[PDB]
């Protein structure tokens, strides 16, 4: 018809928590961890050989 | 004291040869390539 309708629905729309795909963060690569040492055992053994 | 390499002569300007590869880092340059 042409009659207004009372809007009495108290909206409670709680948006769901969106998914998170946690990264595997890499701070120091293997090369840096191997190069962080002054004395490399492999090089010393190669020199001795 | 002295230790002559060979022929007992001395004061010879001997060149250095690129030598053969030994280690990935070392780039050795040698000369020779009851004696002494
Ligand atoms: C081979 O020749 C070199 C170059 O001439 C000689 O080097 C001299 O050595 C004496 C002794 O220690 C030093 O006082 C001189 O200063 C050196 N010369 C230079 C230009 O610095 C060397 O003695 C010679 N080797 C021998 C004769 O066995």
């Amino acid at each position: 018809s042409s009659i207004s309708t009372v809007d009495s629905m108290i909206a409670l729309d709680i948006d769901p928590l969106e998914n998170t795909d946690f990264r595997v963060l890499e701070l120091y690569s293997q090369k840096e961890l191997r190069s962080s040492n002054v004395f490399d055992l492999e090089e010393i053994m190669r020199e001795f050989n | 004291f002295v230790a002559y390499h060979r022929d007992s002569y001395e004061n010879k300007t001997m060149q250095l040869m690129p030598d053969d590869y030994s280690n990935t880092h070392s780039t050795r340059y040698v000369t020779v390539k009851e004696t002494s």
